[PDB]
RNA sequence: GCUCGCUUCG
């Protein structure tokens, strides 16, 4: 539904790290290059932000409003 | 009327899926089992 | 060996159900059988008298 | 004693009493949900 | 010298899933239903008129189906869309309106729009509201773009119809008996009656059992009857093998033993075997002979049509069955009843078909009976049907029949059950993997264990992994994820083309070209088309005209050399499937096509037309050769295909490396997807269900199939990705155990919501009370309602927002209990539930009768623990065995710690190296920000990511060195890390506890209830008492069969023998002998209820010493 | 509450 705060194995913070990596993706940034730009060293990172699906707009096309 | 106390507090409360009409002052189980 | 009574067995063997969501009662099957035997009795008289 | 529910469509707040037909002004949809209560709750971040 | 290799190829298959696949199939029937056969039915019975004063009629003109409506408003339609159906509980159903003239009193009355009933719409039809919507009006409609549809709403229950498989009509079994003799049998189905006749050889002779004829004739006396007297054209029939006269010889001696030798004579034999139908209605005035010729022209083979009772083809059809007969019992030939080239499948569009035609017809016959009953004595008021066109009819059957899904058509004596059901909303693979099932005809009550077998005609058509592991192994299947069902055609012009081509009139010539080696028999549908010479010109020129686009592209052809049998098939219900033509060792698709194909230029339907794919039949795919890839393809080749992952189904696409894994496995994994937890579509906050699954962070998989893209699974995952590491850790993880991380579970790892309904009416009666809600009964020494009605807000419902504990009241309904001042008594709804539950929503809607429907939805929020099922999308399902804290987990040198810790010793046992080879991709992919494929038959090699984990610094085989939490020392062996698609199932430890006081027992015999939402015991079965007899705990037992279960203590009369009450025997009108005895209620109930059967069962009590 | 059908679970 929404990028979870912490992740799940280490616990480094990453939903800051969300928008602004769709900045990245909106910028002519690959996957990989991002994600090192973002700082993810280890690949629990990189497996959380890369994996991760935005369905929280998918969610709010269908709210009441 | 409650059997022992005489009390008019008789709720039925049920006791994990046990329905059962029990006083409410002393305990006393008046009627249990549907 | 040949019967001329029929022993309708008590309630317990047959329960009941009240449905008052509407206007009827759930029977067993026996209670059926006894109620068509008990008509079939009835016309038999019917037809002899 | 105002009850108020919400459409669902328009959502907007309409206030109708006992043994109403179950309607909505300026439309015609007929879901109609329960806006949220007043009370305190209290959560736990566990 | 490599053969060149289309890359691109695979480009073929999402363009076939543009216009067919997955879901298009029960699409596609029911518009062609709705549009084409509807009218075809009503065509069929246009005119409907009684006996009865005539010169009166009711004539169908044309008939519609509209759009769906809803008829809530006074007299008025208004447009619904499928959520608000599903929210208010109704059916989504449009208007079947027909326009009709009439005679009133002899003046012809038209009706222009007049409507008689209510078709359920299935949904993305043509004529749902659905169809030809964009996202954003899905979102306008709260529908989910990416629901599959194709299931109808009836009264707010999703149901789904499924595929129905059966063997296929009008064609002839040669099969062993009981006794192992070979027979034949043959099931003529005409569009009015379905006839199976035998043959068998009981006694060295072939006799004709049907189940109109009182005993079995000899098969020469029905030849005699059926006009060919001469016995020497009957054995030119037959055959002119040596063998075949000789094993023939028996059936003419039997029939020269008799004086049967003219066709009146047998036909008088005939009719003495037969058997009126129960004093058939009406002067039979010396019928016998007539009777025998009409069960032989119109009753036996009705299949096979005469022209006028010339039985010159009946004649040459039996004799080719006697040949085939001959033929089989010789070298054991028999054929086999699982070949899926004899099987046809049934729609919803056949079944709705047949269905309505039933209804129509049940509906003509009332409006007879109801003309023939009003006309001749009412009035000079001339009756019109128009008064008596009952519309609830037609809707009731409908909804009906959906619903129960019992089907039952007398006018075909057809009585089908579990037709429907309710489609499961677990996820979205559930959901897309129902939707093609295919259930048997099997209908499985028994072990069978002859279909349930994995047949290779199941090769490209049906999925051979996916199936339900347990009692319904092997007949419930899925389709593949390239299929089609073809539909039927006007078989016109292919008799002009066969016609045409050579194949000469089989009246024309005598039975014994049958005989020859090089004269093929060309057949149609199971009639007999004729005969032909040189069956290969026929072959090569009947596809090729096929390929050229003059005749039907569904149209099979194949050969049988065994029999000499040329089969054309064009009956509806069989599969095909598309293949690439290969002509002299190239493939018709290059490079160019596909180029064209991805930029725009052509279509797959251009390619059917351009001669390059063309759709093969299991019977046609048979004789024609297949290669599987380029360099398979050698000079005897025919085929190519298009894509082997293709095999695969829908719910076994989602297997990472299928092909590295073994098939129980792979079996196993579907059946977890299938109940996999996961998000269900866009539209699941105001979906309203009655038990919904979600995942808190639902992440799309590493290592994906082109199939998940294919059905845009990874818009839709029902999974985490966590970082396994595969080794041994504290012992708690023995048997396919897990142990989870507590840190991860504390920071959303497998964080899961269920949501529940309760729903509650509030319905008008006879009388004009109503169901009315109480408010919150406030207590009056603190001015606050008490804490049963806590929640309950100012109208009595309760407010969403706040928890919900166990025996709570949601809403405070009361109830009148006349139906002079009303009486209520409360019947609140009562939440039972062991733990807390909060409110997200309450709707309240209200019907066409007045009845408000109220709907909460209670939500709740559960976090990991023991006890949890977890699988591995690879089979491998296991139970959360311990949750060890975070620092008590092994780290690497980078510090990261696994989530999950998996036992190895499972990997040898099953052999899932596909699970390593996928962890292994992940690892790679999430090193280098890359997803990586793991399609059947294919995908990234290992190579490949060995060199991306060498490349970054990391191990080429995932093993890494790794410091133990606990002694912080390094461990002896490397351990195997990396990111694995882990995912939730359904199955949890806090729904499936249960404990059992005293609790409640059921009235007729007083034990235990049986469920746990009936809040039952357990039940020790027979083989428990076996268990416990053979450790001889008899006070155990005893404790546990009698005083724990059913213990009671009657009064028996020592006189009699008979059962007493309160210390008295009615029977001898004494007490003096009645004692009481302790005894097990079903014992005196089976006491009681065998003094009822007359049995009576006398006690002799006497004392314990 | 009785019945039946489907569905899963090991
Ligand atoms: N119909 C049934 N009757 C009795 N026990 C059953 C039934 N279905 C499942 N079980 C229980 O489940 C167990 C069956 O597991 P088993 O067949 O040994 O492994 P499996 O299901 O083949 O797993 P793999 O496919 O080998 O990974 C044994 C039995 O106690
Ligand atoms: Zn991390
Ligand atoms: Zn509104
Ligand atoms: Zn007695």
């Amino acid at each position: 539904m929404i990028i979870p705060v912490r992740c799940f194995t280490c616990g480094k913070i990453v939903g800051n790290k969300w928008e602004a990596y769709l900045g990245l993706l909106q910028a002519e940034y690959t996957e990989g290059d991002a994600l090192d730009a973002l700082g993810l060293k280890r690949y629990c990172c990189r497996r959380m932000l890369l994996a991760h699906v935005d369905l929280i707009e998918k969610l709010l096309n269908y709210a009441p409003l | 009327r409650c059997p022992d106390c005489g009390s008019t507090e008789l709720v039925e409360d049920s006791h994990y899926s046990q329905s059962q009409l029990v006083c409410s002052d002393c305990g006393c189980v008046v009627t249990e089992g549907v | 060996l040949i019967l001329t009574r029929l022993l309708v067995p008590p309630l317990c063997i047959r329960p009941s159900v009240v449905s008052d969501l509407k206007s009827g009662t759930n029977e067993d099957d026996l209670t059926m059988k006894l109620t068509e035997i008990i008509f079939l009795n009835d016309v038999i008289k019917k037809h002899r008298i | 004693q105002p009850m108020i529910y919400i459409c669902g469509e328009c959502h907007t707040e309409n206030e109708i009493k006992s043994r109403d037909p179950i309607r909505c002004r300026e439309c015609g949809y007929r879901i109609m949900y329960k806006k949220r209560t007043k009370r305190l709750v209290v959560f736990d971040a566990r | 010298a490599p053969i060149p290799t289309v890359e691109e190829k695979w480009r073929l298959l999402p363009a076939f899933l543009k216009v067919k696949g997955l879901v298009k199939q029960h699409i596609d029937s029911f518009n062609y239903f709705i549009n084409v056969e509807i009218k075809k039915i009503m065509k069929a019975n246009e005119k409907v008129t009684s006996d009865a004063d005539p010169m009166w009629y009711l004539k169908y003109l044309n008939i519609y189906v509209g759009l769906p409506d809803v008829e809530e408003s006074f007299n008025v339609t208004r447009p619904v869309s499928p959520h608000e159906c599903r929210l208010r509980d109704m059916t989504y159903s449009a208007p079947i309106t027909v326009d009709i003239e009439y005679t009133r009193g002899s003046q012809r009355i038209i009706r222009n729009a007049l409507p008689i009933g209510r078709m359920p719409i299935m949904l993305r039809s043509s004529n749902c509201v659905l169809t030809g919507k964009t996202p954003a009006e899905f979102a306008k409609l709260n529908e989910c773009p990416l629901d599959p549809g194709g299931y109808f709403i009836v009264k707010g229950v999703e149901k789904v119809i499924l595929i129905q498989e059966q063997l296929s009509k009008n064609r002839i079994i040669v099969e062993a008996d009981r006794k192992g003799a070979v027979g034949a049998s043959v099931t003529s189905s005409t569009h009015e009656k379905k006839s199976r006749t035998n043959m068998a050889v009981k006694q060295g002779r072939f006799y004709l059992r049907h189940n109109t004829l009182s005993e079995d004739i000899p098969i020469v006396i029905i030849f005699k009857a059926m006009g060919v007297e001469s016995d020497q054209e009957i054995v030119q029939m037959i055959g002119t093998e040596e063998h075949v006269m000789a094993a023939f010889g028996p059936s003419l001696e039997e029939c020269q033993k008799a004086q049967i030798f003219t066709q009146m004579q047998a036909l008088k034999y005939i009719g003495n075997k037969v058997r009126r139908q129960r004093m058939w209605g009406g002067g039979p005035k010396k019928t016998k002979i007539e009777e025998a010729r009409e069960l032989l022209a119109s009753t036996i083979l009705t299949h096979v049509p005469v022209k006028e009772f010339n039985f010159r083809a009946k004649c040459i059809y039996t004799a080719v069955m006697v040949r085939r007969v001959i033929l089989a019992q010789g070298d054991n030939k028999v054929d086999d009843r699982d070949y899926y080239g004899n099987k046809r499948l049934e729609l919803a569009g056949q079944l709705l078909s047949l269905l309505f035609e039933d209804l129509f017809k049940k509906f003509n016959s009332e409006m007879k009976k109801i003309a023939d009953q009003v006309i001749p004595k009412q009035r000079a008021a001339q009756f019109d049907v128009v008064k008596h066109m009952r519309q609830d009819q037609i809707t009731n059957g409908m909804v009906n029949a959906i619903s129960t899904g019992n089907w039952s058509l007398k006018r075909f004596k057809m009585d089908r059950q579990g037709v429907t059901q309710v489609l499961s909303r677990l996820s979205y693979i559930s959901a897309l993997g129902m939707m093609t099932r295919i259930s048997s005809q099997f209908e499985k009550t028994r072990k069978v264990s002859g279909p349930r077998s994995l047949q290779p005609s199941q090769w490209g058509m049906l999925c051979p992994s996916d199936t339900p592991e347990g009692e319904a192994c092997g007949l419930v299947k899925n389709l593949a994820l390239m299929t089609h069902i073809t539909t039927d055609m006007e078989d016109g012009p292919i008799v002009k083309l066969a016609s045409n081509l050579g194949v000469e009139d089989v009246n024309l010539l005598c039975g014994e070209e049958l005989s020859y080696p090089n004269v093929f028999l060309v057949f149609l549908n199971g009639n007999i088309l004729g005969v032909i010479r040189d069956h290969k010109k026929l072959v090569n020129t009947f596809r090729l005209m096929r390929r050229a686009g003059y005749i039907n592209e569904f149209v099979s052809i194949s050969t049988n050399l065994t029999d000499r049998c040329v089969y054309i098939s064009s009956d509806g219900g069989r599969l095909c499937r598309p293949y690439i033509i290969v002509k002299k060792q190239k493939p018709a698709v290059t490079n160019k096509h596909m180029e064209e194909l991805a930029q725009g230029y052509r279509n797959f339907e251009d390619f059917l037309h351009e001669s390059l794919v063309e759709y093969l039949d299991v019977n046609e795919e048979n004789d024609c050769n297949i290669a599987l890839y380029e360099h398979t393809i050698n000079k005897d080749t025919t085929h190519l295909e298009i894509e082997p992952f293709t095999l695969l189904g829908v719910c076994a696409g989602l297997i990472p490396y299928p092909h590295h894994n073994q098939s129980p496995r792979n079996t196993y994994q579907c059946a977890m997807g299938k109940q996999a937890m996961g998000t269900i579509g866009y539209n699941q906050r105001n979906r309203i269900d009655t038990l919904m699954y979600l995942l808190a962070y639902p992440q799309k998989p590493m290592v994906k199939t082109k199939t998940i893209e294919l059905i845009e699974f990874e818009k839709l995952p029902a999974g985490q990705n966590a970082t396994v590491a595969v080794m041994s850790y504290s012992g708690y993880d023995i048997e396919d155990a897990l142990v989870l991380n507590k840190a991860s579970l504390d920071r959303g790892f497998g964080r899961c919501l269920v949501y529940k309904n309760a729903k509650c009416t509030l319905k008008r009666y006879t009388n004009q009370t109503f169901d009315k809600v109480m408010g919150p009964m406030l207590d009056a020494a603190t001015r606050k309602p008490i804490w049963r009605h806590e929640i309950l807000d100012a109208d009595g419902i309760c407010s969403p927002g706040e928890k919900v504990e166990n025996k709570q009241v949601l809403v405070n309904k009361s109830m009148p209990t006349v139906t002079q001042q009303p009486q209520y008594k409360d019947v609140p709804i009562t939440y039972k539930g062991a733990t807390d539950s909060y409110i997200e929503k309450v709707m309240i809607s209200s019907n066409a009768e007045d009845a408000f429907l109220i709907k909460m939805l209670l939500r709740q929020t559960r976090r990991p623990e023991i006890g949890d099922k977890f699988s591995s999308r690879h089979g491998q399902k296991g139970v959360c065995g311990l949750i060890v804290p975070q620092e008590d987990m092994p780290f690497c040198d980078s510090g990261i710690c696994p989530d999950i810790i998996m036992n190895p010793h499972g990997f040898p046992s099953r052999m899932t190296v596909g699970k390593l080879i996928e962890l292994l991709a992940g690892k790679a992919g999430v090193l280098d920000g890359r997803f990586h494929y793991g399609t059947a038959f294919g995908g990234s090699k290992v190579k490949d990511v060995c060199e991306d984990l060498v490349r970054h610094g990391y191990n080429y085989l995932g093993k890494d060195y790794v410091t133990s939490g606990i002694t912080g020392e390094p461990l002896e062996a490397y351990i195997y890390f990396g990111p694995v698609y882990y995912q939730k199932l359904k199955h949890m430890v806090l729904d499936k506890m249960h404990a059992r006081a005293r609790g409640p027992r059921a009235v007729l015999t007083r034990q235990p209830t049986e469920g746990r939402s009936r809040d039952g015991g357990l039940r020790l079965g027979e083989m428990e008492r076996d268990c416990l007899i053979g450790y001889g705990a008899s006070m155990l037992l005893l404790e546990r069969l009698m005083i724990s279960s059913d213990a009671f203590e009657v009064d028996v009369c020592g006189q009699c023998g008979l059962l007493g009450y309160s210390g008295w025997c009615h029977y001898c009108k004494s007490s003096c002998h009645v004692s009481s005895l302790r005894i097990p209620y079903a014992c005196k109930l089976l006491f009681q209820e065998l003094q009822s059967m007359n049995i009576i069962p006398r006690l002799k009590l006497s004392k314990y010493n």
